[PDB]
């Protein structure tokens, strides 16, 4: 299992921000996220390639779908590696 | 490892799927594998026209599925 | 719960006439009656056709012998 | 390889041509990595640019990116104390 | 018929005249010699049909596994 | 706390043997796992 | 030099057998109740005498 | 220089970072808040001790006695027993490997200072309930569940002391599934007995019990030993595993599959055949062949040792092998991550039960949402005595807010009511400190959902407190005193 | 396994390092190379001996108006090695007849 | 057999290495691992309708890789015995 899913799964419960491989930006609470980065997430804003937002109340997003993840900053701030 | 993904709390509920090729369907969660494939019931095409269709249960494979949102609360 | 693959194994036990959308090809799209598949999701369809969404003209193709790779979707048709 | 440039700010292609710089904290098998401080460039990667060095930058803070989408990472600067 | 799989069919089909279409669109008619696991095809006295005209004639042919869409008898 | 330790005096009896003096109380695995220690 | 001493364990239990004429039965400290150091300490300051005890 | 505690200045390692503690502290839904509790002497500070071994690298047991290291007062050191309740402040993993911050009260069990625990719920939203595995639920495990239970917690058990059960009374395997089972089912009646409709049974199917042995370090759910199993050989699932490691079920090795009949007469249920059976196994091969036949034993679990360490006695080898076996308690830190709320979801039941005011009101909606910057309401249940003994410093909860050094307060006493106004006093704060047990962390703000230390405070504080903001809120009621199981 | 290299659809490059003959490669770039076969594997990567490398090109609108004629285009290339992937079509045809 | 062992004895060469978006990398190689990851110094790199950038350093996930062309001095019939 690999050093960056560890941190990812830290995130859980964190808000974070989501660009697909389409660039759609979702941003709200990872309630799960599975080790092929599959990824669970609540309470949404997502901004598509137009500008536009929209919020949704619930979200799934595939592993291989995701092109990035932003994690909070404080919670980077592992060691060992 | 060969994981489930973890959607057994989706499943009977209504879903919105996005799809590759700018696709978009919706219906309802019946099934699904490890490899992310999914069955969906009393499906609807969402043509990029804004008319949509009903094309029943179907089948699809994981491999063109970019997300889903729940049209419920789970 | 129904998993896909049985969904599937109905569809050719059933002899039900099938649309597939393919991967990142809009424009067409292929039909026929699976006969079999295997665990890659590669399937055998009798008296196949592509179907040009654009066009709306039908290419007659017989046995046909379909990668999973391509495959998107699977729906039946009631033709 | 990898393990060298660990700790190092590092500049990394995405396979759409974006660039991201940040500091390079961890990896793994698939390339997946983690980069601290990180912005993103779309225009340029500037070797002093007369006219300016920094179009369409963006701050982004703590990145982790899928190795599926990376092309490339060279050295960008040494790795801040801190 | 009862279950007729992939594996069979194309082995069956060996040894047969064969279209191959690939996902780019080309189309290669001859005679199929092999396949292998993966699904790698061998044509002989290989035809190509793009937009569905003969362009050229270039007997002896490997296509690699993953550009292949579909196969035909033909 | 009293340690209830129970002495044996017959070494032809199981190690783990229940005293008269103690009150009586009254999915697919592979082939390869076992539980630990079986030998 | 005769300084340390490690053993096996069976050569323990066939000391430890062969030395129970002078080794006591207790198995816990519960028997010392008002018999232990601590309790002969507290006796001795407040000029009381427990039965058995030292005075 | 009187000095009546262990108490320290040097704030020693940990594998933590502080910052990640007060960015933890901050996020609000990872952290929980349990009250250890049990029967007098049934293990709950070595427990802690357990866990803060396991966090602080360094400090560590003498080989022959044991730290209390949440026992800090030169009379509980030398008179044996928990006398007054200490707080931890930790940060630990489960076993996905996401850490959690944990405000653990440790309680005294002697059945005279169960006031001390009754502080310790008022501040707490679980409980996990201690029992020795050989001397069964005892007479303060019984008025303790009746207790929290009328106090609207969430209840897990630990069933502590396994070894006494190998190694005391050699009990063989079977019976010792036996005794365990008789004892889950002696809690279930008795919650059923003074709960209502409320299905709060606990079983290790479901995931709130726990079996561990402090003194040699084991300690696991079904769950993590499951993950062991997972972690030997590849392809094994984690949960499903898991759920059929205990009851009536058996195994068909020829089958590879569970069943709930058996498949000989003289067969061995999943949980003997798959948990206590190594135990057993381990536990013996410890201490009896450590000469022989432990170094084949220990390549075939994979835990190697050195040289040195070979050369211990029995006990602390033991405690040793177990250390390296089980690893991180992360059993239990599943067990308090599931069933134990979070401030956030369990703030409303609190607020019920707990606001002299009433439920709904602005207050009652604004605790309700336990956000961190409404309006300040601290509640303190607990004074502690510095360890010169001459000044105190109050212990509370935050339910709303966000207290600062420096910041004066309100603070208002039990016999406050809003129109008389006559019982109430301002007071500035000094400082701030995240209680643990010999050695405080120093603060600036705390958040809400959070114990804290308060200097400065204690001079009003007869025995428990309300504490509000000076400006603002002619609306703050003071909480209800505590009410004593006695 | 060199069974299935052997007689396989692989042993179109099987026969082409024994017999040291020419094999045009179609490509995804949209380009072809023409050359021998030093060695293969599974995943058709190759290295390449006398290579000629034939591809075609626009001018791409050098008027400035979208105006161009497309444009023949070849190189030598004689030592290379080709990741496998690329691999569209590998003809064992007669080019050199 | 496995050809990516015949590439991780190319440390210390000099080659030139086109892309699978197009760029053109010129550079000495320090290492190439089991995914054909490869890492050079001395690096001349364009990107396709780009003049060139120099690196000092540059690491390309391997499957972003075309293709290699190898100095034509290389004695190929040596690297290919095992
Ligand atoms: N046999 C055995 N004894 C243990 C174990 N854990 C703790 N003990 C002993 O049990 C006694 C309990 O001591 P503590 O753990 O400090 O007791 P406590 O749980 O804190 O109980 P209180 O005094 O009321 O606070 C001590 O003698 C410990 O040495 C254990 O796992 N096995
Ligand atoms: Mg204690």
């Amino acid at each position: 299992i690999g050093v960056p899913i560890k941190v990812l799964h830290e995130a859980e419960g964190h808000i974070v921000t989501c660009e697909t491989n389409t660039g759609e930006v979702y941003r709200g609470k990872l309630i799960e996220a599975e080790d092929n980065m599959n990824c669970q997430m609540s309470n949404i804003t997502v901004t598509y390639r137009d500008g536009r937002v929209a919020q949704l109340e619930q979200v799934y997003i595939r592993g291989s779908k995701i092109r990035f993840l932003i994690l909070p900053d404080m919670l980077k701030n592992m060691l060992k590696s | 490892k060969a994981h489930p993904p973890e959607l057994k709390k989706f499943m009977d509920k209504k879903l919105s799927l996005k799809l590759n090729g700018g696709r978009h369907v919706q219906g309802i969660l019946r099934g699904f594998d490890p490899f992310m494939n999914l069955v969906i019931d009393e499906c609807v095409e969402m043509a990029t026209s804004g008319q949509q269709n009903n094309i029943g249960m179907v089948v699809i494979r994981g491999n063109s599925i970019i997300m889903l949102e729940a049209l419920e609360r789970v | 719960m129904v998993q896909p693959i049985n969904l599937i194994f109905r569809y050719l036990q059933n002899r039900s006439r099938i649309q597939v959308w393919l991967y990142e090809q809009v424009n067409m799209r292929i039909e026929g009656c699976i006969i079999g598949f295997d665990e890659y999701m590669n399937l055998v369809l009798d008296d196949a056709e592509e179907i040009h969404s654009k066009t709306k003209s039908r290419k007659q193709l017989g046995r046909i012998m379909l990668k999973g790779d391509n495959i998107t979707l699977l729906q039946s048709v009631s033709n | 390889k990898m393990l060298q440039h660990i700790d190092y700010r590092m500049r990394c292609i995405l396979q759409d041509g974006r660039i991201f710089i940040g500091t390079f904290k961890a990896f793994d098998k698939h390339m997946n990595l983690i980069l601290c401080d990180c912005d993103e460039f779309r225009k340029i990667k500037p070797k002093n640019s007369k006219q300016a060095e920094r179009e369409e930058k963006r701050v982004l803070g703590l990145v982790l990116l899928r190795g599926e989408n990376l092309v490339s990472m060279t050295v960008e600067g040494p790795p801040p104390k801190d | 018929s009862l279950p007729l799989n992939p594996k069979p069919f194309l082995n069956g089909l060996t040894g047969k005249p064969v279209m191959v279409k690939l996902k780019w669109g080309m189309e290669y008619k001859g005679y199929l010699v092999s396949v292998d696991g993966y699904m790698n095809m061998q044509l002989a006295n290989t035809e190509e049909y793009i937009d569905g005209a003969l362009s050229g004639h270039l007997g002896e042919v490997l296509i690699r596994c993953n550009n292949v869409l579909y196969i035909r008898g033909v | 706390p009293n340690v209830v330790f129970i002495k044996t005096e017959d070494p032809d009896l199981p190690a783990f043997y229940f005293d008269p003096l103690i009150n009586p109380i009254s999915f697919e695995l592979p082939e390869f796992v076992e539980p630990f220690l079986k030998d | 030099t005769y300084q340390r001493w490690q053993f096996t364990l069976p050569m323990m239990s066939t000391l430890y057998r062969l030395a129970n004429q002078l080794l006591t039965d207790l198995v816990d400290d519960n028997y010392f109740y008002l018999f232990d150091l601590k309790a002969f300490f507290t006796s001795k300051a407040l000029n009381m005498a427990i039965p058995g005890g030292p005075k | 220089t009187k000095k009546f505690t262990l108490m320290e200045q040097t704030l020693p390692v940990t594998v933590y970072e502080m910052d990640f503690l007060a960015d933890l502290m901050d996020n609000s839904e990872l952290i929980r808040n349990v009250t250890l509790c049990g029967h007098l002497h049934h293990g709950k500070t070595c427990f802690v001790d357990c866990l803060i071994e396991q966090t602080h690298p360094e400090i560590r047991k003498r080989y022959d006695q044991d730290l209390c290291y949440t026992d800090i007062l030169f009379t509980e050191q030398e008179r044996g027993v928990g006398i007054k309740s200490t707080p931890v402040t930790v940060v630990l993993p489960d076993t996905k490997g996401k850490s959690y911050l944990f405000n653990i009260m440790d309680t005294p069990g002697h059945v005279n200072f169960s006031d001390e625990v009754t502080a310790g719920l008022r501040i707490s939203d679980g409980v996990v309930l201690f029992i020795d595995a050989a001397e069964g639920v005892m007479l303060n495990t019984e008025r303790l569940i009746k207790h929290a239970v009328q106090e609207r917690l969430a209840v897990t058990v630990c069933i502590n002391k396994i070894d006494r059960l190998i190694l005391e009374l050699k009990l063989p395997p079977t019976d010792a599934y036996y005794k365990l089972r008789h004892i889950v089912d002696e809690v279930n009646g008795l919650i059923s007995m003074y709960s209502t409709d409320e299905n709060l049974i606990l079983s290790p199917l479901l995931g709130n019990v726990c079996f561990s042995s402090s003194q040699y370090s084991i300690c696991f759910t079904l769950g993590s030993f499951a993950k062991i199993y997972a972690d030997t050989f590849g392809d094994i699932n984690y949960q499903e595993f898991a759920k059929r490691l205990w009851g009536d079920i058996y195994f068909n090795p020829k089958t590879r599959k569970f069943t709930k009949k058996a498949p000989t007469s003289s067969s061995q249920r999943s949980f003997v055949e798959f948990i206590l059976e190594p135990l057993y196994k381990i536990l013996a091969q410890v201490v009896g062949d450590v000469d022989t036949s432990l170094p084949r034993t220990l390549d075939e679990l994979g835990i190697h040792l050195t040289k040195e360490e070979l050369k211990l006695n029995i006990r602390p080898l033991l405690r040793l092998v177990c250390k390296k076996f089980f690893g991180e308690f992360t059993g239990f830190v599943d067990m308090c991550v599931q069933h134990i709320p979070s401030p956030k979801v369990g703030a409303k039941p609190k607020i019920e039960h707990t606001y002299t005011g009433g439920v709904d009101s602005d207050l009652g909606e604004a605790m309700s949402d336990c956000d961190p910057d409404g309006p300040l309401m601290c509640h303190t249940t607990k004074m502690y005595s510095t360890d010169d003994g001459v000044q105190f410093h109050a212990f509370g909860r935050v339910l709303s807010g966000t207290i600062h050094a420096g910041q004066p307060v309100k603070v208002l006493g039990e016999n406050y009511t809003l129109e008389d106004e006559e019982d109430s006093q301002i007071c500035t704060v000094g400082r701030l400190w995240i209680s643990v047990a010999r050695y405080h962390i120093e603060v600036n703000r705390v958040p809400a959902g959070n114990w804290v230390l308060i200097e400065g405070v204690d001079q009003p504080i007869v025995k428990t407190a309300t504490i509000t903001e000076p400006r603002g809120n002619e609306e703050a009621q003071i909480f209800r005193p505590l009410k004593f199981n006695t | 396994e060199e069974e299935e290299f052997n007689t396989g659809p692989l042993s179109v490059l099987t026969q082409s390092v024994k017999n040291n003959t020419q094999v045009l490669i179609n490509c995804r770039n949209n380009k072809k190379l023409l050359g021998r076969v030093k060695a293969f594997d599974r995943h058709c990567n190759m290295v390449l001996e006398n290579v000629k490398e034939m591809w075609t090109e626009v001018p791409k609108s050098g008027k400035g108006k979208k105006k161009s004629k497309p444009v023949n285009k070849d190189r030598y290339i004689s030592k290379m090695f080709l990741r496998g992937d690329s691999v569209i079509v590998v003809l064992r045809n007669p080019l050199i007849a | 057999m496995k050809l990516v062992r015949f590439l991780m004895k190319l440390s210390h060469e000099t080659v030139t290495i086109e892309l699978k978006n197009g760029t053109q990398v010129h550079g000495t190689i320090t290492g190439v691992d089991v995914s054909m990851n490869t890492h050079l110094k001395a690096v001349k790199m364009t990107l396709k309708n780009r003049e060139p950038v120099q690196l000092e350093t540059l690491s390309i996930r391997g499957n972003n890789i075309r293709y290699f062309i190898l100095p034509d001095s290389l004695p190929l019939d040596t690297l290919l015995v095992d």
